[PDB]
């Protein structure tokens, strides 16, 4: 159960949820495997936030494992296309889509705890019928696999071959090492 | 004149007794006001004035004496309040057609509502139009006026109060000051 | 969970669910697998905005992968008929019927996304009887795609044999694919 969290307001006493309360912090949290539903959910809260005040950055935590990519870029598309900077905060584990938002983050708000852990992996899919199905389905998800890569270095700044290299197989990257390859800015101070 | 000038303005008493006491008034006044050997005529001017007195207009409203004050009045204002100067255009019009005999017979001089920006010099100008015309300046917060049993207030006492020499605080306040702005603010939580 | 959010109005503070805020800004989400109890929940939104400015357009974000076709017609035709155009934005994906949604909207507001995908493919279904009773299922089905492929045309602007060709297997259109091939007007990078 979700706890309430009275507010303190001149006119009188409001009570919200924790949740809620943070959104009025300017704070979205992430968790869970991305689903459709899920994505959405972040994706109104971004637009809320932006229309109260467009100037003031966003802070957006993720402790998911990963999900549907299709879904991810949802939420990334919104963060590029909203003006104000949503500064990531990586608390727990990150997959291949998790650590995707991290990148997404604006440059010079990027942030990671230090025990914090995140890996990176090509997408993973399948298909089954008919060859020429297969056929359309496999040219896909290659073609994703190449979006992906292509805006990893976008943001990190790596060249395709190396993200080529660490994305091809399954890679597990501490929170130190990722402030070299550039996936994040620099661990919290304090 | 004294008749038409006398049901218009006095309406606490009845027609014979305005007009008539008007008219002794206005003779007496010729009385006094001369040293000597002046003339003996008793013009409009004249009869305008005791009457005015008698409602407690301040003499200029009567006739439009005082054009040199209308023909200026928007600069003057203009110059004091910087900006929104098509707001003032509306209230100086407004008090030329009534003061030419152009206004409403049984309605107020000018109904405005002012929708702006909160901190905008919207009593400002209220204010200046008062200092500039010489009429006092009646503010309200309706702000208080938010519950049922504050509207009473306006007309009508508090149960058990004879209150024959306050009355209202809205209606005995006009009555003091005729010739006043009365402005209201927050009107929309009243 | 939905999170709620607090609204400023002159009488008082007015606390209404994220989704239900967006709905006074006239932004629907269509998420999800298209059914008929969901869709009968986009239709209500759509009338509802109708009444309170027909003359306003109405946002409806698509990012569902495909459903019914069935509860898809209560939306295309609700589409239409309102006088509001609608604006239709691919986020994440828009499939067959997501897709049909999406190219519904009025010319010059369709839009999508630079990473969103389009994939459309002739309707899908099954019947399990009779030869008799498999007949008529057999017309009825490609009845439908008949209908579909001709409306798909009249929005894209492309000619029924294309679309018949295009349709006859899954293909998946990028964002700016679908800008050549008719589907939207353009990417949403600038208002
Ligand atoms: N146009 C203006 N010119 C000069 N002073 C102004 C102007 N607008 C606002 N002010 C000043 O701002 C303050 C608040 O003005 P006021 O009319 O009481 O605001 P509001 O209409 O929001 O209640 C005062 O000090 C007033 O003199």
């Amino acid at each position: 159960l979700v706890p309430m969290v009275i507010e303190q307001t001149s006119r009188g006493e409001r009570s919200f949820d924790i949740y809620s309360r943070l959104l009025k912090e300017r704070v979205i949290f992430l968790t869970g495997q991305v689903e459709d539903h899920m994505a959405n959910l972040i994706v109104a809260q971004m637009l809320f936030l932006e229309a109260e005040n467009p100037e003031k950055d966003i802070y957006l935590y993720i402790n998911s494992p990963g999900g549907v990519i299709t879904a991810g870029m949802s939420i990334y598309d919104t963060m590029q296309f909203i003006k104000p900077d949503v500064s990531t905060i990586c608390m727990g584990q990150a997959a291949s889509m998790g650590a995707f938002l991290l990148t997404a983050g604006a440059k010079g708000k990027r942030f990671c705890l230090p025990n914090s852990r995140v890996m990176i992996h090509q997408p993973l899919g399948g298909y089954q019928g008919q060859a020429t199905d297969i056929e359309i389905h496999a040219r896909e998800i290659l073609k994703v696999k190449g979006r992906m890569n292509e805006l990893m270095a976008l943001h990190t700044g790596q060249s395709l071959e190396q993200i080529e290299r660490d994305t091809e197989r399954d890679r597990f990257l501490s929170a130190p090492e990722a402030v070299e390859y550039g996936l994040v800015d620099s661990i919290l101070t304090h | 004149a004294a008749v038409e000038l006398a049901v218009k303005y006095i309406n606490d008493r009845h027609l014979p007794d305005k007009a008539i006491d008007v008219i002794d008034e206005a003779g007496a006044r010729a009385r006094l006001m001369p040293v000597s050997k002046r003339k003996k005529t008793v013009n409009v001017a004249d009869i305008e004035s005791v009457v005015a007195r008698i409602a407690r207009i301040p003499e200029k409203s009567v006739s439009q004496s005082d054009r040199d004050t209308l023909k200026n009045l928007g600069d003057r204002l203009k110059m004091l309040v910087f900006g929104q100067d098509k707001a003032i255009e509306a209230l100086t019009e407004a008090i030329k057609m009534a003061r030419a005999g152009l206004g409403h017979e049984h309605k107020p001089v000018g109904s405005f509502l002012f929708a702006g920006p909160t901190g905008v010099g919207k009593t400002e100008v209220t204010v200046q139009l008062s200092k500039a015309l010489g009429i006092e300046l009646l503010r309200f917060d309706m702000s208080e006026y938010m519950e049922r049993h504050t509207v009473s207030r306006l007309i009508g006492a508090p149960p058990g109060y004879v209150g024959f020499d306050q009355g209202g605080l809205l209606t005995d306040a006009v009555i003091k000051h005729p010739h006043a702005v009365l402005l209201l603010d927050e009107i929309e939580k009243a």
